């Protein structure tokens, strides 16, 4: 596993911030043709390799799921494209309008809602980054060019302070101020200024996307119980995986200062991985067999 | 003397077109002169009235926003209400001179209104006065003007009715041998500083002509919009080479040679986008110096080894490179410590783009229009360099609710700082400052002439004039005539004040317009930076990866291509990760369909970034984890060992 | 013995873990004083350069600028004040019997980095007075430890100041100077004819008896009066320039007024011949020394106004900083000995 | 001068979390670069030890020697080499504009775990040597990062090495040190008389001492007069190379455990033994001059000194030791 970590950073990292914009096929063959580099210039990554399953967490999952997220695979690889997008400022293009109360749920009492088109947007927006609350900004299709300096970065740190310039006057930067910019339209005009400076994240629904969907939907009613018994094996594993690293840590403890118990213990956690992990390696030939049955439903919905 | 734009090299052609300008003058008849935007027709009309003791000069420039007002103010400063007009000289007649009389607009209906004025006034010979309703006379006042073919944009067809009146001559390019004789007279000039390469002024000025001659022909206009030269291009060559050898060192025949290449890369071949066109030029520069210069001991007369510059001396010569970019480097630390702070790295595309940037910041009315790709780093350039050379950075402060009225005031401030205050501004510009046309409007005057006339009118012209007496008492000099304390301002604004020009998308429409329009293509000059190369990637990644644990496995030179490889010869883990890097850069913006527009390397530089941060955490993690295990592997170890012994 | 020049060579090499900014001398004992560029104070003995005297890390920013005073009282001892990015004034205290460092105090109040500090003595009164990007001047005192007086002379922001007495004369960021008298705060005179950010303005002191002197001697009884004559100032555009102080509107036992006649600094001579930016400047004897950013240290003499040495190439990377002992203070032995300070954490020094 | 014989009494005392199993000096500041026993590399300031100046968890077992090197061409920038257990041969290199340390490589290709590394500069490549106790002992290239070559001297495992120009000499863990050439990579002398494994074989390089000073033409033309071995044997043994084996010239005596490192510092010798004590002995004479008494209170591992060879590095009289006893003395002046 150490073998390959310089594959997968690359591959996160270039997944973050080129595919965010891109529906799946384009995501599929892009990150094929990626994988052929990879491979063609000796650089080793993992076969098996998902994004989700590498840079998002279960309890983030939950997190997300649990704010009004989409059950689809895709938006939450694009929740955690916009929860990671630390140095740029996010552009969520959502059509449906959903995401802004799934952010607010995400940041409780603290999120406050803007619009391009106010009468009172530039004195409440540093109002904004003085109280350092996070602020969603509705309407990005018409980026108004004054807060160009919160776009760039563009900041000079008159020493202990952060500041930037909004306007002809001084305003300071708060360390836990965020800025989310929500679109609806597809078909909006996106200054190229803003575009190329933004985590542009496609919160979108095409045909490969429905694809997705009816595969989804016919899963869950279909034949539900692979489905549950999926869920119910990935939460039992993490489960006992950090329970397993709880005991091993506490073993190390008793050991550095009964303990046959806490062994026994511990050879009995390892016995239950090893039996989920029997039974879950012939549990995904499963899924590949009703993946390739349920295809020509998909390409006559399409 | 090759600084004053008014000078003109008689020629056979320039008598011949002075000689047929005084008949048609001498005849009571306008003139007007139609030709190619680099043809000469205003330095040869100016010379031709400036060398007469019968006519005077009246000047003028049209633009679209252009009324009878303007024409009817021109004359009555050159003439007295006595009907009857008359010129203030009683032997010495009136000429009005009209620059670029196809630039006026057509009204709702079709109708140029200056146009129908001037036919009126040499038609009829006079005018109605619209609030006094008399017929003024006008006996000896005449018409001319100067116009480029109505083909291109910003030029409309004209109304035959108005054109039959005047005569039509037309001014086509000079031939071969003229411009070897004028461009002969201009070395001669030139190397009068240094007298014992004066016999070399006839090869320079061969040499200056063939190139010029060779990328009109090469580099047409088919290939990019932008692409079209002219005799002021080898104008600007020679202006560049005087001003280098003015201020330069002691110099050799090959450091002139190299002088020389330089001015013509940074002159004729910062237009260019494509590299092979790149390539093409420089292959031109070889030929050209090896045919007219026969000279050993030359070196690289590539974009990148030609580095001419004077922050490193008190005398323009060239640097060292590395040098350079060390002073640069620790420049930029000064900067990004005083003014607004950002993460740049420091590559060799950069420090050129550098170099041209201040060699273009440097010149009297000297301005520059910067064209590439988004995140390319034309802004920030222009702001290292502008506090380089001490100059002001002026931002326009331009939102969706702004209309005329802020920016005006905005210009408006910019010049009284310039006059009153003495302040050098660089005026920065992009594509998103400017929203409707009357902004390309306002660019237009401001830079083909030297001021804005409808900015002070009124109130604000009297207290501009009286302020400027109060800026001249008080610099203790004497000027008593408005003609001669806006003489002054011009002077001014011209001397201390640089507008440079940001354009993202050089394929919009509004940007073609920017691009193509007359007073900024012929003032301007053309900084194609464009999109990276596989170079300047290569060193930006090295550059960024190089702070980050990488190699830490085991590695197999893998075989490859030659050309698939952009970097220098793979060797490690970092050279593998670059060329990966780069490679999924160029297949993503190819299967996007980008088509032929520039390529932001924003993508390139977040992906550097994320994966640098990413990749530290991710071995912080993978080294707690393994220390993690092999302590809890000992710790076990010396249980059992325990268990054994006893 | 005033008519000293360093020979070709330096002395001793002294070696620093970062970018030295500002350099001093110990004036009784043969104690060189380096503040580096992560704030960390140094002191190193001349003929035993090989590890540092003492060390201490005050700052956890850059430190801009420092100056010293060994105390005449009327117990004595040396006072380094140093002056960071991190918006403190440190006051520190040289103890020789531990041969260590030994922080007496800290000064608070500047909201932006401070980048010039000067200490004096007046009688039995230390002040240290101070600049920043705060465009602020203020004046503390060393005992109370309180502000005494503050103003803001400038439009921009102040770079550099010194002190003669009650006249402080102050550089800025908008490439003018100021004369301003200390206790009334009236900004006395102006001066414009540099076309750069000034780096270093400090006065021209008088010497009581030389040869031929022509910029420190008095012209009139008037000048002799006023205590001061000239002063040199060097931004970045290269150039050195002597100014002569007018002399504004006086009255015994009052406040100096403006003269808004003859309140104008006067350009007498301009030196040029230096590569980028001149950083810093001192003046001993007859000759001017000055560095640049051209990793040069030169040599100007007064009485004629051009270079007799330079030295060229004296660090690979950019020179910021020269001292010099003090030639017109009695208590003070101007000893044959000039230290350089450079971006290339090296500090060269000339003796003998 | 070079004749520093340092005080009776510590001046720091720097206090890690584990056994210190090698120190480096940095040649041209006063920073002590101390390795622990968990891979852990800890950087202190002479002036303030209190804490750590920079802590960075290079390897995952104990780290078994490391050696520095300020290069001299391309910024010069101070290079660290560490090999640890794992069979990985570390390097980093140290910003001293932001006092922290930063990885370049990892040199793998060993079969098995290292024991001893050595960074000399050429005119302007740097070179790294590791030697294993696979019975090889290969030479690396700092930028490429390849293998240069892969020599065996010896049957057994090698625990010392030391490089002096083109000649390479180890000691193996049979008495038999030998001696190598780098680029031919075909051994030419051998020696033996140890009754123990050689911990520590170094080259005596010339200063202008009994040892140092080329008693021969063909000798000084060479560059190579004498070497100074450390083994197991409680006893320190002084050997002359040839110009078709290694003589012996003398052997000193007094240790009362084995001897892990030895450091000459031009007319003086210094070494440090598992005896919790470190004697000063003349090479001249042959005689100890000062021994220090519960120095630490474990066995010292490593004993480091200024190089007083070079002309680049400055010999200063900076001469600090390191202990088992999770400490390490610091003689400064
Ligand atoms: N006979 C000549 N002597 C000197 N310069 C010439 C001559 N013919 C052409 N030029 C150059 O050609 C350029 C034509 O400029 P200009 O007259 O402003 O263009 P336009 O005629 O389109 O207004 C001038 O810069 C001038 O230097
Ligand atoms: N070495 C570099 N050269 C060019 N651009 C860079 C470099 N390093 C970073 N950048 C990017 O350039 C941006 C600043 O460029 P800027 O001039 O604002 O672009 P634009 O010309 O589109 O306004 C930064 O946001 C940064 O991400
Ligand atoms: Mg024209």
């Amino acid at each position: 596993t150490s073998q390959e970590l310089i594959g997968n950073c690359i591959i996160s990292s270039i997944y973050e911030t080129y595919f965010g914009h891109l529906n799946e096929r384009e995501r599929g063959d892009m990150l094929v043709i990626l994988k052929r580099l990879l491979g063609k210039f000796a650089v080793k990554y993992d076969v098996n390799y998902r994004f989700i399953d590498y840079l998002v967490t279960l309890d983030e999952k939950m997190k997300w799921l649990e704010c009004g997220l989409d059950k689809n695979d895709y938006f939450l690889e694009n929740m955690s494209i916009v929860m990671n997008s630390q140095d740029a400022v996010p552009f969520l293009l959502d059509p449906s309008s959903h995401m802004i109360t799934v952010i607010s749920n995400y940041y409780g009492n603290k999120t406050v809602l803007l619009s391009f088109l106010e009468e009172g947007f530039v004195k409440r927006l540093e109002n904004a980054v003085r109280f350092g609350s996070v602020v969603i900004i509705q309407d990005g299709e018409f980026f108004d060019p004054i807060i160009s300096r919160l776009i760039s970065r563009e900041f000079n740190h008159a020493g202990n302070r952060v500041t930037v310039e909004i306007g002809d006057h001084e305003v300071d930067v708060s360390g836990d101020f965020k800025l989310f910019i929500h679109s609806c339209d597809p078909s909006g005009d996106i200054p190229i200024f803003l575009r190329s400076r933004v985590r542009l994240v496609h919160f979108v629904t095409n045909k490969e996307s429905i694809e997705t969907r009816i595969f989804d939907i016919t899963l869950t009613e279909e034949n539900a119980e692979m489905q549950r018994k999926r869920e119910d094996l990935i939460k039992l594993n993490t489960e006992y995986r950090l329970k397993l690293k709880n005991l091993e840590k506490r073993l190390l403890e008793e050991l550095n200062n009964e303990l046959m118990v806490t062994l026994n213990n511990l050879k009995k956690e390892a016995m239950n991985i090893e039996k989920k992990l029997s039974e879950s390696e012939e549990f995904f030939p499963q899924f590949d067999n009703l993946v390739e049955e349920y295809s020509i439903i998909g390409k006559h919905s399409v | 003397e090759v600084m004053r734009p008014d000078i003109v090299i008689p020629t056979i052609d320039t008598i011949k077109h002075e000689k047929i300008f005084y008949d048609l003058l001498n005849s009571k008849r306008g003139i007007i002169l139609c030709g190619p935007p680099g043809s000469g027709k205003t330095m040869i009309m100016n010379n031709a009235l400036r060398n007469s003791s019968l006519y005077d000069v009246v000047g003028i420039n049209f633009s679209k926003d252009t009324t009878t007002e303007h024409i009817l103010s021109a004359l009555h400063r050159h003439t007295n209400y006595v009907l009857t007009l008359l010129p203030k000289s009683d032997i010495k007649n009136l000429v009005l001179f009209c620059d670029e009389i196809n630039l006026p607009k057509l009204d709702k209906y079709g109708s140029q209104n200056v146009v129908l004025f001037l036919r009126q006034l040499m038609e009829k010979q006079g005018f109605w006065k619209t609030p006094e309703n008399k017929w003024v006379t006008i006996e000896r006042i005449h018409i001319v003007g100067a116009c480029n073919p109505p083909t291109d944009p910003g030029r409309i067809p004209m109304s035959e009715r108005f054109t039959r009146h005047a005569a039509i001559l037309y001014l086509g390019y000079p031939s071969g041998k003229s411009l070897s004789q004028i461009y002969e007279i201009y070395y001669k000039a030139i190397f009068k500083l240094v007298p014992e390469f004066r016999s070399y002024t006839e090869p320079f000025a061969r040499a200056s002509v063939h190139l010029y001659n060779e990328c009109k022909a090469r580099y047409s206009t088919g290939l990019q919009s932008h692409y079209l030269f002219s005799p002021r291009e080898l104008t600007r060559l020679v202006r560049g080479v005087y001003t280098a050898i003015n201020t330069g060192p002691r110099q050799t025949l090959r450091s002139l040679i190299r002088l020389w290449a330089y001015e013509a890369w940074r002159i004729f071949a910062d237009r260019l986008v494509g590299v092979k066109e790149k390539n093409s030029f420089e292959q031109l520069l070889y030929e050209t110096v090896d045919k007219y210069l026969p000279n050993q001991d030359l070196g690289n007369i590539s974009s990148t080894s030609l580095l001419f510059s004077g922050l490193l001396s008190l005398d323009f010569k060239e640097v060292n490179k590395t040098d350079l970019v060390n002073f640069i480097e620790e420049r930029f630390k000064t900067f990004c410590d005083e003014e607004l702070e950002v993460p740049m790295v420091i590559h060799e595309s950069m420090v050129d783009h550098i170099l041209r940037i201040d060699r273009a910041l440097k010149q009297v009315q000297g301005h520059m229009m910067l064209i590439g790709a988004s995140r390319t780093g034309k802004t920030i350039l222009t702001r290292f360099v502008a506090w380089l050379n001490g100059l002001k950075i002026v931002q326009p402060k331009i939102h969706r609710h702004s209309n005329l009225s802020d920016f005006d005031m905005i210009l408006k401030k910019a010049i009284s700082d310039c006059s009153l205050k003495e302040s050098r501004t660089c005026l920065i510009i992009d594509e998103s400052n400017i929203l409707e046309t009357a902004f390309l409007e306002r660019m237009n005057t401001l830079l083909a002439n030297a001021d804005i006339p409808d900015l002070f009118q009124g109130e604000e012209y009297d207290k501009l004039l009286n302020n400027l007496r109060n800026k001249t008492r008080s610099l203790g000099l004497l000027l008593d005539t408005e003609q001669e304390l806006y003489d002054w301002f011009v002077g001014e604004i011209a001397k201390n004040l640089h507008v440079v020009f940001t354009i993202c998308d050089p394929t919009n429409n509004k940007s073609s317009a920017m691009i193509s329009s007359p007073a900024l293509f012929n003032r301007c000059i053309i900084n194609w930076m464009g999109d990276w190369d596989t170079k300047t990637m290569s060193q930006v990644a090295n550059n960024m990866v190089d702070v980050v644990p990488m190699e830490f496995t085991d590695f197999i030179v893998p075989e490859v291509n030659k050309e698939l490889v952009f970097t220098e010869p793979i060797q490690t883990i970092r050279d593998a990760v670059v060329n990966i890097l780069i490679h999924f850069d160029r297949n993503f913006y190819q299967k996007m369909k980008v088509g032929v527009n520039p390529r932001s390397p924003g993508y390139f530089i977040d992906g550097l970034r994320a994966l640098v941060k990413l990749v530290t955490a991710k071995y912080q993690d993978l080294q707690e984890n393994q220390r993690f295990v092999n302590v809890g592997l000992e710790k076990l170890n010396e249980s059992v060992l325990k268990v054994n012994e006893l | 013995v005033l008519k000293w020049i360093p020979r070709n060579l330096p002395s001793c090499l002294i070696n620093v873990e970062s970018s030295v900014t500002s350099v001093k001398l110990h004036p009784n004992l043969p104690i060189v004083f380096v503040a580096t560029d992560h704030g960390k104070l140094y002191a190193f003995d001349l003929f035993n350069y090989t590890i540092p005297l003492a060390s201490l890390q005050s700052h956890t920013k850059a430190i801009t600028s420092m100056d010293v005073l060994f105390t005449n009282y009327t117990k004595n001892y040396l006072v380094i004040v140093t002056a960071s990015k991190d918006l403190q004034i440190h006051v520190f205290k040289w103890v020789s019997e531990e041969c260590k460092f030994q922080q007496i105090r800290s000064l608070l109040g500047h909201e932006h980095i401070v980048s010039a500090v000067k200490i004096w003595q007046k009688n039995n009164d230390v002040h240290i007075a101070s600049c920043s990007r705060d465009q602020t001047v203020k004046i503390w005192d060393f005992h109370n430890g309180w502000s005494l007086k503050t103003f803001q002379p400038h439009s921009q922001w102040v770079r550099s100041i010194d002190v003669l007495g009650d006249y402080i004369i102050s550089g800025s960021h908008d490439t003018t100077l100021r004369l301003t008298h200390w206790p009334s705060g009236n900004g006395l005179s102006v001066g414009t004819g540099h076309e750069f950010p000034i780096e270093k303005v400090k006065f021209i002191h008088f010497i009581e008896d030389s040869p031929e002197i022509r910029f420190r001697t008095p012209s009139t009884d008037r000048y002799k009066n006023w205590g001061m004559q000239y002063c040199v100032s060097a931004s970045r555009d290269r150039t050195i320039k002597i100014w002569e102080i007018p002399l504004p509107t006086l009255m015994a036992h009052r406040a100096p007024i403006p003269n808004p006649t003859d309140s104008n600094f006067r350009c007498v001579l301009t030196l040029k011949g230096h590569l980028s930016w001149v950083r810093d400047i001192s003046i001993r004897g007859q000759y001017l020394f000055s560095c640049a950013d051209d990793k040069s240290v030169r040599c100007w003499d007064l009485n004629t106004g051009q270079c007799l040495h330079v030295w060229e190439k004296l660090h690979t990377g950019f020179v910021n900083c020269l001292d010099l002992d003090v030639d017109f203070d009695s208590n003070v032995t101007p000893r044959q000995m000039m230290v350089t300070g450079g971006l290339d954490c090296k500090s060269n020094v000339f003796m003998r």
